């Protein structure tokens, strides 16, 4: 009795839930929708209490959150500008532009994060400070007179020096005071360690939830795939944002062309041929892409040694060290296609080639910056023993390559995209040789060195955001600079590539290499928190022996001495290795288990 | 405001728009014909305002696409030739980036197929293919990649692909949800 | 106005005006470069 | 050309491989085999010289391994038994037989390694030592004349001192020495701590590649399954081993009852009860059985406290902890048999009930026990400041554990099977009460217990093969006298269970049990390791501060002083525990994305 | 030794045996009917070496087996109630623990089908059924079984499973390769 | 014979003798304690 009814309300539950999914008429839609509400209706008297109060709570929480996301869709930006870039160009462009607005909000939220628990405070605490306080804290919040007159000089202020030194972007300006004060007692230096645990926190969460958002709804049948070329290439052969006649036409000839060497490949299935000329260039451009990354690493590293001044010596010497990393960056990938044309693969592995490249160049170069400044730090610091601000000074460091990054990123914007197109618009009449047809031919974007560029701009930000508090918030003003500048200048300088090719046709390919920088960036971090210890003029740790101390002294104010102890042994190495261990072989043991299992699931389909 | 809000809450039940969609969706139907479109549309209104073939043809988001006589025969109504608003709501919420893959599969195999009869035949295929051509492909050409699609497509031995096998093998492609997609 | 401690704030903000007003400019034109196709099949054929 | 004379080479050999694979009659099977022959003869000079070597080498190794899988199988034992015992009882109950004759394998692989690389060294150096030796080691492999005497007391020896104290099966028996002798120079400390770790090693391999082989293959289809009450109860309803009349009318009988309560629970699908008395029945169940679990804790704690003397007070009261924890072990999973049907749930939940019961009691006494062996050594060693020899004396706690299991798994076979039978027999006509047919009705085979009862053993052998050396060689005698005396005890004592349910219906629930059982048991190993100190008058560590200095002092030896001190910062807390987070954070995201692959590969099929 | 070694080469390479597994055989063989077999058995003796199906069911392990003159059915040679040496070395190296899941499933499924037309009907389905109960079962408690198996079991409609949906469904059965074997 | 020194293992020697005797006698012995289910019902039924 009481049974059927409840089976009966919970399947007419579940199809109003669904009945979006359904590929019926909007007349019969509604038809189902109003016999299933009726239904419902008179159906809800026979259920007990405890079944109406949860039906009817369910159904406050579903209004509830229908309005939020009803609100919600007032707040997204750029709607049309990535609705004219898809029409225009394609949707393999625009998903750059995605991205990038997610990064934007991604950004937005850790800037909020640092922003409501860190930054405010501070701020309000200083500017109600009293006479017994501005004492403890002029130190490290007021610009001396010595370099007070000197603090607009082009040199200073572009190295973040003067005012900005002595500003809340910065690790140094924060007190040390265990309290902001009476009635209140917030704890500041307990926040700051807080805030920057929970940044990184909420970067793996974030990310991992739209990992898995993407792969288990997207791409979930995507998997297990044999062959199916034919199909694909025609099933698939058209992209339905494009609402431009000159795309469109693009379009239909690369599906042309696509289906024309398909049928070639597939008839004649004769691969023979060895060329001594052509293996010597391949072998020789391998060598010469290895000798350009160890150029790269030795450019580094002597850039990082020679600004070996603290004091102002030299200001127009010492900016050099972001100079030549921005160069690197922006400028090894051209090179590493030019090496590419060279080579004369096929486009689809010459492709995944510079992709790992240009992969490997950012990774080496991000590795060898990092130990070339943990070298300089370790240095300085020896040297030193009126004691040195070592944090504030990777702050600094870090906010200068980001600067620097946009900087270049704007020139090679106004270069390789505008001053290029112009020159080829108006001079390609009577050049020496057919500019508009050869090497040069007009501009196109790329999808992955950009993303690339994203990627690594962000794990910048993830390196250095626990010397430099305001960091995500000026990387929010240089997001949203890069979003209108890119977006203008593929709409304005570029034009639609002939075809262009995915590194894996996946949209977690991305978001897995950010996860991998993530992990990368958060190594350092965690291990200037566990072995470095802070300064003593400097920061809101200024009182302890190392950073986590003012966790650990909050967790022995509440835990037994006896019951810590006991504790303390889980560390031992011969209880972490052996962990290590197994989840080494369980993982290479699964990983087998997975593929074949995978590998399965479509042969007994 | 100006519409009553139980047609808004049935059409949230329905696609997959809210408030803001559903009210930008009406101001460009209104702005496709506005002599055909009057200004307050509540009741059964929905059902019985309508537009030709030609006027959503002429939208940018259709104009170039070759299968717009397909998109807009597969949405139309009861009355052959003709789209109304309740048409437009469900062409661009199934086109939409938020619906599933199975309602993109289901509606694309619709697409595809010009005679109706749930199966792809061989003319369906070759119509299809010399659409999204313009007829550059040669003769032979044509009934190659027929004849590779059919042998690589077909396991019933029909020659005639079906819904199962071909979103078996199109549902693993990934680059179908990224390319069927309509943004509006 | 000493050239190292006050006319690079000048420089700046001329160039941020100017800068600005560039961006206002370009903010309300479509402009468009490159020349399509068959503009560029129809110079080659002359 | 010599492509398609490859292609159709390489068929050709793909079909001669897979051809036992194919269900064709022996004469079709030979015209195919004789038909690919002579057709690789002919062809076999159109290929090249590389690949007329490469197949000849193919084909010798082919050779090789037939010849020796034909000799492997001369060696394999209890051929005959298994297949008696199965054609008897079953194929559930010759899965523990089997599992039994895997276990003896592994100890043997075990002892062999233990014994060629440790033992035999040890005494091949022992037998030739001259006057300048035999002094070094006289305080250990030679017993004192004041004990001397008193070594054959029906204690000394019960308790393993006497000479087995001083024998090779002990840690403290093996000599210090870097070198075994000239012109040889064999480093025995270095030898023994490479095959302890070189046992672990092996032991995870060989479990790991079981587990692979027999879930690539057997169960690799087998996943993924929904619903199939019907087909499954009667396509796999017969077991085709059985070849005794009387178990097979029990199957059909199993088979009519496993059919007639499947329509009977499908038909009327109605569950509608709430008894007070059967609720308070459950609790009170529950809460005893935890009453049961704790006192087993303080049971096994107050056995090891008060075995607090290390001279000879008193030996009739100091071998208790082993009898006390194998009372435990022996006796409470049957009052948790009694309990659970006392419950009267379903049968499958209840066996799923008491073998989870089972489990937590038995890692629950295992982590205590372990607990206050580490305590009781810490302790000793701390009141000896001539001095003790801690290892020796752990090797033998754990070598009495397991000779006393060994003694009450024989008196619980002859007690509960032999007695018990031959009582029910004999007596069951003039009883009180049927007892025939009554709650002990003949007596039953118990796979899942007698399964535990191995991996339980095993764990203990893994946890104390450090400490004595010959602890396996001991072992292989225990495992092949419970071979026979269960088989033995089955084929006489016990009847055929009416119907026998399974844990999860798989055979690698066992194996994963014992692989976290390996886990368990290497973690402290590895804590000793790391953390204790040697003595200083036993084992070959005698000499160093630590376990596994005798490593590091040859890694020292050649790799340079700054490279070492670079690599010593991989081991800070601030780089493990984030990898550590990160490999949780990864386990937990990707265990629903393999759910959710899993579930919906048999969807999509 | 006794027999060439070119008969032991193709019998190792046909089924799962070892030499050992070979001469074991021929020795259980032999004491089944010494009058039958001859001592040297060198050629095609083997072919034309011959038991009837009443000393093949006489042995333990098929004797109980409800299922035995279907499993000396399956695997007779061109004569009709005959098995062969080669038969008995189909038999039992199908049946061996050794063969993998495929070869297990496609012998049951010839086994459970006694018509012999690569479908399981509804009177293969109760005749099994009523061979391995030993008829227990009541009549309408037989039909209620078969209907639902059919139910859950055919997805065409046929109302007869085939290869296909019957090596689908028992092969993801956690007790099948554990049941369907014969230690020998 | 000491109680504690000689007599023990006179025990031992003489039980193991024992169980050697029993293993052997009990190798080439098929016994078979519990009665079929048919015996059972015969037996209640009377
Ligand atoms: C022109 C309209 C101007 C509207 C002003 C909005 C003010 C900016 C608010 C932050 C902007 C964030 C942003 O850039 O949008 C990205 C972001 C989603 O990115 P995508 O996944 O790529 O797009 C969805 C397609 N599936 O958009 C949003 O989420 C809207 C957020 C608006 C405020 C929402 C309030 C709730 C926020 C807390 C959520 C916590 C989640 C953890
Ligand atoms: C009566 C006949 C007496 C024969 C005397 C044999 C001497 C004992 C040799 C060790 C016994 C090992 C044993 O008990 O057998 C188990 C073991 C396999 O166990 P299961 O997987 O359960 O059975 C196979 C079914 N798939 O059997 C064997 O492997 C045979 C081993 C014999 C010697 C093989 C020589 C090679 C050994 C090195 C292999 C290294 C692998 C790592
Ligand atoms: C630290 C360095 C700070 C420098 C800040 C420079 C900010 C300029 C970037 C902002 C921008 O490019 O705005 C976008 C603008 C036009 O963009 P768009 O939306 O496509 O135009 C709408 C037409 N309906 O694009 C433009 O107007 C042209 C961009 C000019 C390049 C500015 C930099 C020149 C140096
Ligand atoms: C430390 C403690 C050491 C004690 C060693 C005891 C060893 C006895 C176990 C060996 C054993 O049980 O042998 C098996 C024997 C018969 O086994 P089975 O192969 O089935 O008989 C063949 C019939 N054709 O089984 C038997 O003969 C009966 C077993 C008697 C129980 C022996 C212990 C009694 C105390
Ligand atoms: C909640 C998400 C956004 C994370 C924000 C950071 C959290 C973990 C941080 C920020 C501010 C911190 C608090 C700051 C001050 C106090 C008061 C005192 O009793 C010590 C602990 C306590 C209560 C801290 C607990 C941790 C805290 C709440
Ligand atoms: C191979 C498998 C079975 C593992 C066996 C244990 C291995 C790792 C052990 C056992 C014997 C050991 C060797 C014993 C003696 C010597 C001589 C000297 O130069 C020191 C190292 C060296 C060469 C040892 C290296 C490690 C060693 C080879
Ligand atoms: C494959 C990338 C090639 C990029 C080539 C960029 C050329 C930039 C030339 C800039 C010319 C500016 C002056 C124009 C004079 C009319
Ligand atoms: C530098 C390698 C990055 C690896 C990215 C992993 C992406 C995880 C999602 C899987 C996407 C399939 C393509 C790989
Ligand atoms: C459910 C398990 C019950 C186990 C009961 C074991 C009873 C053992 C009785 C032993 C009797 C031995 C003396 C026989 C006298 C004829
Ligand atoms: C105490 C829990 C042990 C878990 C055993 C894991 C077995 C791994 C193989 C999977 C077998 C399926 C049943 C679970
Ligand atoms: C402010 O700082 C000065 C430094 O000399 C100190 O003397 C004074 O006491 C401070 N403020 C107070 C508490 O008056
Ligand atoms: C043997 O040990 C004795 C102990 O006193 C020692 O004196 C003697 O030197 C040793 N053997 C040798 C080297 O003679
Ligand atoms: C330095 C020479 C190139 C090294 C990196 C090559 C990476 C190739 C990636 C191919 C992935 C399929
Ligand atoms: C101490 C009361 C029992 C606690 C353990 C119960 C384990 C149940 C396992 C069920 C697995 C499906
Ligand atoms: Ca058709
Ligand atoms: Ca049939």
């Amino acid at each position: 009795t009481r049974q059927a009814l409840l089976e009966r309300i919970r399947q007419k539950k579940e199809v109003i839930g669904k009945l979006r999914c359904q590929a019926w008429s909007m007349t019969r839609k509604r038809r189902t929708l109003k016999l299933a509400q009726k239904y419902l209706e008179q159906h809800e008297s026979k259920v007990s209490r405890s079944h109406l109060y949860m039906e009817e709570m369910r159904k406050r929480a579903r209004l509830m959150k229908r309005s939020f996301s009803n609100f919600k869709t007032y707040l997204i930006p750029w709607e049309s500008k990535i609705k004219r870039i898809e029409s225009h160009f394609g949707s393999v462009v625009s998903s750059y532009f995605t991205f990038l607005r997610w990064i934007v909000f991604v950004n937005i939220m850790i800037t909020l994060i640092a922003l409501v628990f860190v930054v405010l405070p501070e701020t309000l605490a200083d500017s109600v400070a009293n006479e017994g306080r501005f004492n403890r804290t002029k130190t490290r919040k007021q610009i001396p007179a010595n370099e007070r007159v000197h603090a607009d000089e082009l040199a200073v202020v572009w190295h973040y020096d003067g005012y900005l030194r002595y500003s809340p972007l910065f690790y140094g300006y924060y007190s040390d005071d265990p309290f902001l004060g009476n009635k209140i007692k917030y704890a500041l230096p307990l926040a700051y360690f807080m805030v920057t645990l929970t940044i990184f926190a909420y970067s793996f969460f974030a990310i991992l939830r739209k990992m898995a958002a993407n792969a288990r709804m997207s791409k979930l049948s995507g998997s297990k795939a044999e062959q199916y070329i034919f199909n694909w290439k025609l099933f698939t052969g058209w992209d339905y944002t494009i609402g431009n006649s000159e795309t469109a036409s693009n379009t239909v000839m690369a599906v042309v062309i696509k289906l024309r060497e398909s049928i070639a490949d597939i008839k004649k299935d004769a691969h023979g041929k060895f060329r001594l000329l052509q293996f010597s260039l391949r072998v020789f451009a391998n060598i010469i892409i290895c000798a350009m990354l160890g150029f790269s690493i030795y450019c580094i590293i002597f850039a990082v040694q020679k600004s070996q001044v603290q004091d102002d010596g030299n200001l127009f010497t010492k900016n050099q060290v972001p100079s030549v990393v921005s160069t690197i960056t922006h400028v090894f990938p051209m090179i590493f296609d030019l090496i590419g044309k060279m080579e004369n693969y096929h486009p689809r592995t010459a492709l995944r080639a510079h992709l790992g490249r240009v992969l490997i160049l950012y990774t080496v170069n991000y590795i060898t910056l990092i130990f070339a400044l943990f070298e300089k730090m370790t240095a300085l610091r020896d040297r030193v023993n009126n004691d040195i601000c070592w944090e504030t000074i990777i702050g600094q460091e870090i906010v200068k390559l980001v600067t620097m990054d946009l900087i270049f990123t704007i020139l090679s914007i106004l270069v390789i995209d505008l001053f290029r197109g112009l020159w080829i618009k108006y001079c390609s009449s009577w050049w020496c040789w057919d500019i508009e047809t050869t090497f040069p031919e007009y501009g196109e974007f790329k999808v992955a060195e950009n993303v690339l560029h994203i990627i690594n701009n962000q794990g910048m930000i993830w390196l250095g955001l626990f010397f430099a508090p305001l960091l995500p918030a000026i990387n929010n003003i240089k997001l949203i600079i890069l979003m209108y500048i890119r977006g203008w200048a593929v709409m304005t300088c570029n034009v639609p590539a002939r075809e262009i090719f995915r590194a894996s046709r996946s949209s977690n390919f991305y978001l897995g290499i950010l996860l991998i920088w993530l992990l990368l960036c958060t190594l350092p971090v965690g291990f200037v928190i566990a072995s470095m210890s802070p300064s003593r003029s400097c920061g809101p740790f200024a009182r302890y022996q190392h950073f986590y101390t003012v966790v650990t002294r909050e967790i022995e104010k509440r835990v037994d001495q006896t019951v810590l102890s006991y504790i303390r042994h889980i560390a031992s190495p011969g209880v972490v290795i052996p962990i290590i261990l197994f989840l080494i072989l369980i993982i290479y043991f699964l990983f087998s288990l997975v593929r074949g299992l995978r590998e399965a699931n479509t042969d007994l389909q | 405001g100006v519409f009553t809000r139980e047609q808004l809450d049935e059409y949230q039940d329905c696609t997959f728009f809210t408030r803001k969609d559903i009210i930008r969706l009406y101001k460009r139907f209104y702005a496709l014909n506005p002599h055909k479109v009057p200004t307050n549309m509540q009741g059964n209104r929905p059902a019985i305002t309508t537009l030709t073939f030609e006027e959503v043809e002429k939208m940018p988001e259709l104009k170039e696409n070759p299968f717009k006589r397909r998109i807009c025969e597969v949405f139309s109504e009861d009355g052959r030739g003709n789209l109304s608003f309740d048409d437009f709501l469900d062409m661009f919420s199934v086109f939409s980036e938020m619906a599933p893959l199975q309602l993109k599969l289901k509606y694309a195999f619709r697409i595809y197929d010009y005679d109706g009869d749930e199966l792809l035949g061989h003319d369906d295929l070759s119509k299809m293919i010399r659409s999204l051509t313009r007829d550059e492909l040669s003769d032979v050409e044509v009934e190659f990649i027929i004849e590779r699609i059919i042998e690589e497509a077909d396991l019933d031995g029909d020659s005639s692909i079906n819904f199962a096998e071909f979103e078996h093998v199109v549902s693993r492609s990934p680059d179908f949800i990224r390319t069927f997609h309509i943004r509006i | 106005v000493a050239p190292g401690l006050r006319l690079w704030m000048l420089i700046a903000l001329v160039g941020g005006v100017l800068l600005i007003m560039i961006v206002i400019v370009c903010c309300f034109m479509r402009i468009r470069i490159p020349r399509t196709k068959r503009q560029i099949d129809l110079i080659a054929a002359k």
